[PDB]
RNA sequence: GAACAGAUACUGACACAGUCCCUUU
RNA sequence: GUGUAGUAUCUGUUC
């Protein structure tokens, strides 16, 4: 009854992004903070493909992240303020590739508390002090003075606690080498609670005060007090001193204000508005983010609005005063929460939801044709948006973070359960499909009938970036080509290819070696023929080619050793080896960079025995050690990254062995019933191996990481590589009677995705048994129906015509001539209680719509479920819940309706049948035994199909809150409450009554639920808690339930399902979260493994503390204590630990680190 | 500490100084007065460490020869996340004992 | 006499604490917890078709006088 | 106290002794039993032994109406030790009933217990807070947690 | 059960010889 | 053996 925690995918949601030179060099790098994962990534100007560098889990909630550098240094130090009661300063070591703790100071309790600092982090631009502030009543200031040891030190915190105050935003102000100054949106509320007349919120504005930091007397006191007239949200830093005047900006509703201390009066400027917005005119406009490109020539401030429009604010100021603020229109981008401009024109935009793009500035936009705006123009501003011209898209990042629903099923003709995920929000919503493998790129297809056997590439020079010869050989046909971007058949080859080819390598610079079953052939550019025929009728089996050594193998084990001298002529040793079996595979070690010859050697035999032979002439071709294998080996090879060896056999096993004459570890997984042959491939300019099976497997080594992932294609026999300029990475594979070219643009390590756009945000979808179609419904808040949009546009055009603009108004037709696309320009919509509803049918094989259903303005679709009725025939009916005038923030609804369809033509047509009135909106649809259950508010109705409308038979009123989900099993039914955990309901048959016999004690905000067995319910929580409730086996049919499991993932979970991922696996509990991460729960098999893992976790909890100083046990036991759950992330962190600590823990556990790693990886191999 | 209800801690923001313990207060927890599993270190506010107060026992104010630690129970209860544990009260028992010694020699 | 721990904290109740102050403190703490968490705010962002900034602004100028006017 | 995390197996044998001790016979026995419960709960923290610890609370709770400082301190320490091991929901439910009692001393002791549980682990309390219906004037309902997707 | 006055027990791993941590016109 | 707090249990007189 003990489970194990495992992770499959990593969170992709981006919340913070800070740019700087974290490595100390002149190449900019980006630090991105996930919900609980810290990741470091950098771009590459030459290619543009962004590659992740570091990814470490912090085991906590990060609320802020800033970077700073000392006055004189060249390294950027990362300061992270998390939910804990301590502040941690981080550093990056390129050699160690790990974050190193530097300083740690505690200032209060842990967790997200109102008065505990950690929300707002203020850093002086020069890097002389750091200020951390809380939401209420608490502020702290630190002085980061440096010592003579070229390091940094931290002093005692200062006191700046103001009584009963609220803080909106804190940012530093440049002063220019005098005492640092901090600005914040101070606000008071003492008089609010002292007014019983209900006149507190009104005429109560906020202020902006400056906090001084006197280094002499070492105290902080209030200095200024500047009340405002509007309600700002956040401030903007402005460079001061030499470049520009020191000051801050005041972003507000439809206004931006520049403020400074001294003789600088306040200046306001209206915010420009788009031409004929499709929103509510009374709706306000605010800013979301900004940027600062502090170029030595001049500095400009970027901005972004709610609609997603980028401006360009230029400060036209005098030496001491300011004249006016000039604005400009730049481009339009999807809504983002944090963006940062980089050097060399690189621009990074981190979208709130969906994919993240990296734009490159091609045009600087210096005094564009479109007119600008300024505060010197009296009286609103209008501008016409244009398509993207200044910026061009070069690279994009795939991130299916907003997961709302998950389903696992097999729809195609294959035998692998496909993964369907509905994600996206608004016009960017899409239904992605996740499948294990790698992306396949198709460039050209050539159909050449035959039976190819092998193909090799030989280059005329040792360091050529392009191929020279392609040995297209068949069983009884030979062909050689050459690439010149117009690949044809070469004429001056003269290789004399009649028998099938068995060897094509490069022993020198332009040397070709060919092997045929009647001798040995040597091909050279000059007229040098070192060809010797095999005596008798014996046929050579194979040869061991390498960079400088060639070893041939013959029947009977009479191997002949050949070594190439610098002169060129081959030589033979005076000794021979004899064995009592045959030879099928040979292994030759790679030549060392300096040494001409190696020492390690491996020989495979039919007798399932492999031996190691020393290559020294003293004991050449002699048996050194003995090693046995289960099956007959097929081929052997050695790869680097510090080298690793893999053993191939006749069956689907790939053992992992280190370079050692003695036998190593036995690590094999599923790889059907096909032999495995090793072959070197190209992977991001590294050394890797390739394996063949029923499905091709590709193995790479990224930072010493091994993952045997397959390829998303059909069965393949042989493959090769291809390197060029336009295609730096590519794979050439030969298929049945045809040749294919493959490339891997994206990494595509796991869970490749495909984009199928939708209209609105998906809610739920089901799968038909025989039709095999997805019935997807959508619902959005503050949305406009297409008919309503057309009517409003017609009304606007009529008003424009009636405006009588000299009668001679051509703008009315121009506006209606072209409509802005919703997917590129956003969806401009506004309202308070406007909804939408779309019902669509999609084919899993091809993403094309089938039927379109639209409803009225105040119609909202919530639940959909196909059902059948016993009283009718084989007609499939679809019921969709519909609301009427539903408003979110206040609870007030009028009624709802229930739709009924017919599913004409087995899922490719639908038709409306009838409706029925319900007092409250239905919650969910649960069909069982030809009966459908309807949940109307707190009631529970029983509905059966009628003639003209639904008819009510039985009702129950015992649920004390709103019902937000119903799950039915073959015998009983379970109802999911909104505040209570669960309510067990039994439906009597003889008397037709609904009764309750089981309920929980601890209220839980349950969102989704599932059933694992006949008496086990795997409930979830809105906050993120996961619990399993099982009824006691001695209950009748009060009887309170019990909890047997508790866990806290820290992310909201909205989907639960217990299925099997890989074929031939075991039942696992896979779950997905709104953040984007996907994890599984694995039950243990033996008690020995359980206690070993428990001891490992207990040792690692106190031996390997988290980076941000968060109590891992307390973090996991956030709301409820953890029960019978083992965290797998801490165990998996074993690999990246220091060698000394690994040795210490291995000695403590009386185990070897290889054994610990193998034991840890056994679970992952078994359950993935 | 707990045995004397007349003693009140400083209860102020901690700084960078390290508390110290004397010979007879070697392996005693500062708050709960335990003898098992010292885990973390004790931090004291700046004003409690100045001039003649440098290197003094937190309980009795004797010469500092040992460091001050926290037990695992205090860490689990999160009672170490508070002000400095320095005792500002002079102690009625010590003064009474000193006066009794003075009267009887 | 040992009660200074409960006197140097914000939101601590006492003998004559009525319902209104307790409820308004509870609402303030709930709003602060909403602001602190990331996925708990992402849930609200997905639920209603606004952005993070608008939700944060609504929460910021909803902390002043919640649960209605005092009495 | 000395055993630490290995005391989870030896809880069954001490339950009858604790059952005998918690009875209102003498103050010293009650104080010693409360200390035993606190030490055991602190020791077994993090192992999910709530099933055995829940029964002891039913008899620990009625030991709060006393005027002796020693037993009051012992009971408060026992409750604080049990809070980290059982979860604040049980103590919140126990305190909610007597929080607004018409009397005075019971209100004071319940408010003291509520303050003690509120000071520590305050974050893990919003989910366990109950729902209170509002009047026509003020609003006491948090509709943001009623959102449905 | 409010008090002006006496006697007997129990609890807090409570403390017990510190000589010096001293100080201006 | 001595001192520093708290608590409990038995008595002179009086409501
Ligand atoms: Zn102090
Ligand atoms: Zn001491
Ligand atoms: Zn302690």
């Amino acid at each position: 009854m003990f489970l194990y925690n495992l992770t499959l995918q990593r969170a992709t949601g981006i919340s913070f992004a800070i740019h700087g030179n974290f490595s100390g060099t002149k190449q900019q790098e980006i630090v991105v903070s996930r919900g609980k994962i810290l990741e470091l990534l950098r771009p590459d100007p030459n290619t543009g493909k962004v590659h992740t560098l570091l990814t470490v889990e912090v085991f906590g909630v990060i609320r802020s992240l800033m970077a700073f550098r000392l006055t004189g240094g060249t390294k950027d130090y990362i300061v992270v303020g998390s939910d804990s009661g301590r502040i941690v300063i981080l550093e990056y070591q390129p050699s160690k590739n790990m974050f190193e703790k530097i300083h740690q100071e505690t200032f209060g309790k842990s967790g997200c508390r109102r008065i505990v600092p950690g929300q707002f982090l203020a850093v002086d631009p020069k890097g002389r002090a750091v200020m951390i502030s809380a939401i209420e009543k608490q502020k702290l200031v630190y002085i980061l003075n440096r010592d003579a040891a070229a390091r940094l030190t931290i002093s005692s915190p200062l006191e700046a606690h103001k009584a009963n105050t609220l803080v909106y935003h804190v940012v530093g102000v440049d002063v220019g080498f005098e005492n640092p100054m901090f600005a914040c949106l101070e606000m008071d509320y003492e008089e609010a609670d002292n007014d019983p007349t209900g006149e507190a919120a009104a005429n109560t504005q906020q202020t902006l005060t400056f906090y001084e930091l006197d280094l002499g007397l070492n105290h902080v006191v209030r200095k200024y007090s500047e009340p405002l007239e509007e309600h700002g949200n956040f401030l903007i830093t402005v460079p001061g001193g030499s470049d520009g005047p020191s000051g801050v900006l005041i972003c507000s509703e439809n206004y931006i204000t520049y403020k400074n201390f001294g003789d600088q009066p306040d200046i306001r400027c209206p915010i420009p508005r788009r031409r004929n917005d499709l929103d509510d005119p009374e709706r306000g406009m605010i800013f979301v983010c900004s940027a600062t490109h502090k170029t030595k020539s001049m500095f400009f401030f970027l901005a972004q609005t709610e609609q997603g429009d980028i401006f360009k604010i230029t400060l036209e100021t005098d030496e001491d005063m300011v004249t006016e603020i000039r604005l400009k229109y730049f481009d339009t981008v999807p809504v983002a929460a944090a963006m940062c401009v980089l050097k060399t024109g690189f621009l990074f935009v981190a979208s709130e939801f969906g994919n993240h793009y990296l734009y490159q500035i091609a045009h600087l936009g210096d005094d564009d044709e479109e007119p600008e705006f300024s505060s010197a123009m009296p009286l609103t501003f209008f501008f016409q948006p244009r398509p993207l011209k200044n910026l061009v898209l070069v690279d994009e990042l795939d991130s299916l973070s907003p997961i709302l629903f998950c389903q696992i099923a097999d729809l195609a003709n294959e035998d692998t359960p496909q993964l369907y995920v509905a994600c996206g929000r608004g016009p960017r919503s899409s239904l992605r499909v996740l499948r294990h493998g790698l992306e396949v790129s198709e460039m050209a297809v050539s159909e050449l009938p035959g039976n190819p056997n092998a193909v090799w590439t030989v280059r005329r020079h040792i360091e050529d970036e392009f191929d020279a010869y392609i040995i297209v050989s068949f069983v009884n046909a030979t062909l050689v080509l050459s690439i010149g971007e117009t690949v044809e058949e070469v004429t001056d080859s003269g290789f004399l290819g009649t028998t099938p080819t068995l060897s094509c390598s490069l022993l020198g610079d332009d040397a070709l070696v060919q092997v045929y079953p009647d001798g040995i052939r040597h091909i050279r550019a000059d007229k040098r023929v070192n060809e010797w025929k095999t005596p008798g009728k014996k046929t050579i089996v194979k040869c061991a080619v390498n960079q400088r050594q060639v070893v041939i193998a013959l029947t009977g084990g009479e191997l002949v050793y050949f070594e190439m001298d610098p002169s060129g002529q081959l030589n033979e040793y005076t000794e021979r080896k004899e064995m009592s079996a045959d030879v099928v595979c040979m292994s030759l070690a790679n030549v060392p960079p300096g040494e001409q010859r190696s020492r390690f050697l491996a020989v495979g035999l039919v007798d399932n025995t492999v031996r190691i032979i020393s290559l020294d002439p003293s004991d050449c071709l002699q048996p050194l050690s003995m090693q046995a294998l289960p099956a007959q080996p097929e081929s052997l090879c050695i790869v680097e990254m510090f080298l690793y060896l893999n053993i191939g056999l006749q069956n689907g096993v790939l053992l992992r062995t280190v370079l050692d004459p003695v036998t190593g570890d036995l690590s094999d997984t599923r790889t059907g019933s096909r032999p495995v042959k090793l072959f070197r491939v190209r992977m991001q300019g590294q050394e890797a191996v390739l394996a063949m099976s029923s499905r091709s497997w590709l193995s790479y080594s990224y930072q010493s990481r091994f993952h045997l992932t397959p390829l998303s294609y059909e069965t393949l026999e042989f493959a090769s590589g291809f390197a060029s300029e336009q295609c730096p990475e590519g794979i050439v594979a030969i298929s049945t009677n045809t040749l294919r070219i493959l490339a891997l643009e994206k990494l595509g390590a796991v869970f490749n995705q495909v984009a199928f756009p939708l209209q609105y945000t998906p809610r739920k979808f089901v799968i038909h048994p025989e039709s095999n179609n997805l019935i997807i419904i959508e619902t959005d808040h503050n949305a406009y129906t297409e008919a309503t949009k057309a009517q409003r546009k017609q009304q606007m055009a009529e008003e424009m015509v009636e405006a009588a603009g000299e009668l001679a108004a051509e703008m009315a037709a121009a506006f209606l001539n072209e409509n802005l696309p919703e997917s590129i320009f956003g969806a401009p919509k506004a309202g308070n209680g406007q909804w939408a509803s779309v019902i669509r049918v999609m084919n899993p094989i091809q993403g094309n719509t089938l039927d379109l259903v639209q409803l009225e303005q105040n119609e909202a679709a919530f639940s959909v479920a196909v059902c059948r009725f016993s009283n009718t025939g084989e007609d499939w009916y679809v019921l969709v819940g519909v609301a009427k005038d539903l408003i979110l923030n206040p609870r007030s609804v009028a009624g709802g309706f229930v739709y009924t369809y017919k599913l004409v033509n087995n899922g490719e047509k639908l038709e409306f049948l009838h409706k029925t009135p319900v007092e409250e909106v239905p919650a969910a649809i649960a069909p069982f035994q030809g009966r459908v259950l309807i949940g109307v508010g707190k009631l529970l109705r029983v509905y059966d199909l009628g003639k003209k409308k639904l008819l009510r038979k039985c009702e129950n009123k015992h649920i004390a809150n709103y019902i937000s989900g119903i799950q039915t099993i073959g015998h009983r039914v379970i109802v999911s409450d909104v505040q209570e955990s669960f309510i067990w309901v039994r439906y009597k048959r003889n008397e037709n009554q609904l009764i309750i016999f089981a309920d929980d004690t601890y209220p839980r905000w349950v969102t989704t639920a599932s059933l694992l067995d006949y008496d086990t319910v795997a409930g979830a929580d809105k906050f993120g808690n996961i619990c399993v409730v099982r009824l006691p086996p001695n209950t009748n049919d009060s009887q309170k339930a019990e909890v047997i499991m508790n866990y806290h993932v820290g992310e909201t979970v909205l989907s639960l399902q217990k299925t099997t991922l890989i074929p031939g696996g075991s039942e696992s509990l896979v779950y997905t979260t709104l953040s984007g991460g996907i994890g599984i729960l694995v039950p243990f098999t033996s008690h020995e493994d359980h206690d070993f893992f428990q001891h490992v976790e207990m040792h690692l909890r106190s031996e390997h503390p988290p980076l941000c100083g968060r109590d891992h046990l307390s973090f996991r036991s956030y709301y409820f204590p953890v029960k019978n759950v083992i965290d797998g992330d801490l165990c998996e962190q074993f690999n990246s630990m220091e060698p000394n600590k690994q040795k210490n823990v291995s000695e403590e556990l009386d185990r070897t680190p290889p054994e610990v790693s193998k034991k840890l990886e056994d679970i992952r191999t078994r359950y993935a | 500490a707990k045995h004397h209800p007349d003693l009140i801690f400083c209860r102020k923001q901690a700084g960078v100084a390290i508390g110290r313990l004397c010979e007879k207060c070697d392996g005693k927890c500062v708050i709960c007065d335990s003898y098992v599993r010292p885990c973390t270190l004790v931090r004291i506010c700046d004003e409690c460490n100045y001039g003649s107060y440098q290197g003094r026992c937190v309980i009795c104010g004797g010469p500092g020869v040992s460091d001050a630690y926290y037990c695992k129970e205090c860490t689990i209860q999160e009672k170490d996340r508070d002000g400095c544990p320095k005792i500002v009260n002079l102690g009625s028992s010590k003064t009474d004992l000193f006066y009794e010694r003075k009267k009887y020699g | 006499q040992l009660e200074h721990l409960q006197s140097k904290y914000i939101g601590t109740g006492h003998a004559d604490t009525t319902k209104w102050e307790w409820l308004v403190n509870q609402h303030r703490d709930s709003y602060c917890s909403y602001m602190g968490h990331f996925d708990l705010l992402n849930y609200f962002a997905i639920a209603e078709n606004e952005s993070k900034a608008r939700v944060r602004f609504n929460l910021m100028e909803k902390m002043l006088q919640p649960c209605g006017p005092p009495a | 106290e000395y055993i630490g995390e290995m005391g989870k197996d030896y809880i069954y044998a001490v339950t009858p002794l604790l059952e005998d001790a918690l009875m209102d016979r003498d103050l010293v026995h009650r104080q010693t039993a409360s200390a035993v419960v606190q030490h055991m709960s602190l020791g077994v923290y993090g192992f999910g032994c709530e099933d055995s610890l829940n029964h002891l609370l039913n008899y620990v709770w009625p030991n709060v109406f006393e005027t002796s400082p020693h037993v009051i301190q012992a009971v408060m320490g026992a409750l604080e030790g049990l809070r980290v091991a059982i979860g604040p929901c049980r103590m919140l439910q126990y305190c909610l009933q007597g929080l607004f009692h018409p009397a005075r001393k019971v209100r004071d002791v319940y408010w003291k217990i509520y303050n003690s549980i509120y000071i520590g682990s305050q974050d893990a309390l919003i989910a366990h807070y109950p729902r209170i219906y509002n009047d026509d004037k003020n609003t006491y309902i948090r509709y943001e947690l009623d959102y449905i997707l």
